């Protein structure tokens, strides 16, 4: 069906160019126009700019001067570029499709890329366990994700199978300026002794991918 | 009423 | 621009109750907006087009009314998984233009939190490290107290909590508080325990282990 996937979620320095690759299936990009909004804490959901089916953009006043939008219709690629980022521009950057090719109900999104303005360096996370012992035939264990940056980091279990039972809690500032989180997971104890849990840690904007085995110690 | 990075959520 | 005001900035409701979201411009736009729902790490969710059109795969439940400056969105039987916070965007004037958004809190039965306490792994420890956590699972209401003690010795600013949002399918919240402590602090103390406060409790669950056993 429809869809709209983006590019990996970045680091920009200050002052420094935002871009952003918006690939489209689904529907070609002769027939319908791609939008770009972006959601900060700040300004919440904000309208960004369009680039339409035949080439034409529009982009809303105040990034009239920083903000690029083209595309190659053969490769259903979009690209999204603005300039000069500052600390109020971090944000999750959206590109979005209409219902119609000429409206703005945006019933089509991409998944969003978190977009963090610093000038501090990106760092990989370590994955460590969290070891279950000896909860009425629950036991409950799970991976701490420490020491990362930016945000975000994705955490499943066993490649996907496993998401009952499954809390990735929001990551919490250190004062390290490091992110830090944890991922846990209830399961029955008696499947401690015949089934493997991993956890699958990655952190694009340091190329890490960590699968941590969770045993009990 | 602020708009969270770490939750896609609403929080304040 | 036109500014959209959404009232009120929560609601908290039971599943099966009704519920409306206000949107309010600040100048007639006729029909043209269109809500929005958001849940946890998602995006915006198309729910209702032009102030009452019916969106494709929407459930019935959500409709839309009001025209000129009034809007409402309503949920006629809430249910568990329309947790989420809900937006509502203008388009009669250029540019398009969204509103502050509305959180749907649901009320529910007390659960008390079961509680599990970690101590850091020894690989941690190589990296001069200790983090200790406790983990708060599926509980409500929200409000938790969670108490640090290390060889009876109240643990004060050394600790960091995190909360998930509400379930969508039994509305509670988990809760983990993750001690943070230098290896060499945490292998001169033996007894790290882990006091949970919370309404569905009659008395404070204290999860606790010994460094080695």
């Amino acid at each position: 069906q429809v869809q709209l996937k983006q590019s990996g979620p970045g680091l920009v320095q200050p002052s420094q160019s935002l871009s952003i690759t918006c690939t489209v299936s689904g529907f070609s990009l002769t027939n319908y126009g791609v939008h770009w909004v972006r959601q900060s804490p700040g300004k919440g959901l904000e309208w960004l700019g369009v680039i339409w089916s035949g080439g034409n953009t529009d982009y809303n006043t105040p990034f009239t001067s920083r903000l690029s939008i083209n595309k190659d219709n053969s490769k259903s690629q979009v690209f999204f570029k603005m300039n000069s980022l500052q600390s109020n521009d971090t944000a999750i950057y959206y590109c979005a499709r209409a219902l119609t090719y000429y409206d703005y109900e945006f019933a089509y999104w991409g998944q969003g890329t978190l977009v963090t303005v610093s000038a501090a360096s990106t760092k990989g996370p370590s994955v460590f366990p969290l070891a279950p012992s000896s909860s009425g035939g629950t036991a409950a264990l799970g991976c701490l994700v420490k020491d990362y940056f930016p945000e975000p980091v994705t955490v499943s279990w066993n490649s996907g199978a496993l998401t009952s039972g499954v809390h990735t809690f929001p990551a919490v500032l250190q004062s390290s300026g490091l992110y830090s989180l944890s991922s846990v997971v209830t399961v029955p104890s008696s499947s401690l002794g015949t089934q493997t849990y991993i956890c699958n840690v990655n952190h694009k904007p340091s190329n890490t991918k960590v699968d941590k085995r969770v045993e009990p110690k | 009423g602020q708009x969270d990075l770490s939750t896609r959520r609403l929080k304040g | 621009d036109i500014l959209l005001t959404q009232s009120p900035v929560i609601l908290s409701v039971s599943p099966g109750e009704r519920v409306s979201f206000s949107c309010r411009a600040s100048q007639s736009i006729g029909t043209n907006i269109h809500w929005y729902q958001q849940r946890t790490n998602g995006s915006p969710r198309l729910l209702i087009k032009y102030a009452s059109e019916s969106i494709s795969g929407i459930p019935s439940r959500f409709s839309g009314s009001g025209s000129g400056t009034d809007f409402t969105l309503s949920i006629n039987s809430v249910e568990s998984e329309d947790i989420a916070d809900y937006y509502c965007q203008q388009n009669n004037n250029w540019p398009t233009t969204f509103g502050a958004g509305t959180k749907l809190e649901l009320k529910r039965t007390v659960a008390a939190p079961s509680v599990f306490i970690f101590p850091p792994s020894d690989e941690q420890l190589k990296s001069g490290t200790a983090s200790v956590v406790c983990l708060l699972n599926n509980f409500y209401p929200r409000e938790a107290k969670v108490q640090w003690k290390v060889d009876n010795a109240l643990q004060s600013g050394n600790s960091q909590e995190s909360v998930t949002e509400q379930d969508s399918k039994d509305s509670t919240y988990s809760l983990s508080s993750t001690l943070t402590l230098s290896k060499a602090d945490y292998e001169k103390h033996k007894v790290y325990a882990c006091e949970v406060t919370h309404q569905g409790l009659s008395s404070p669950v204290t999860k606790s282990f010994n460094r080695g056993a």
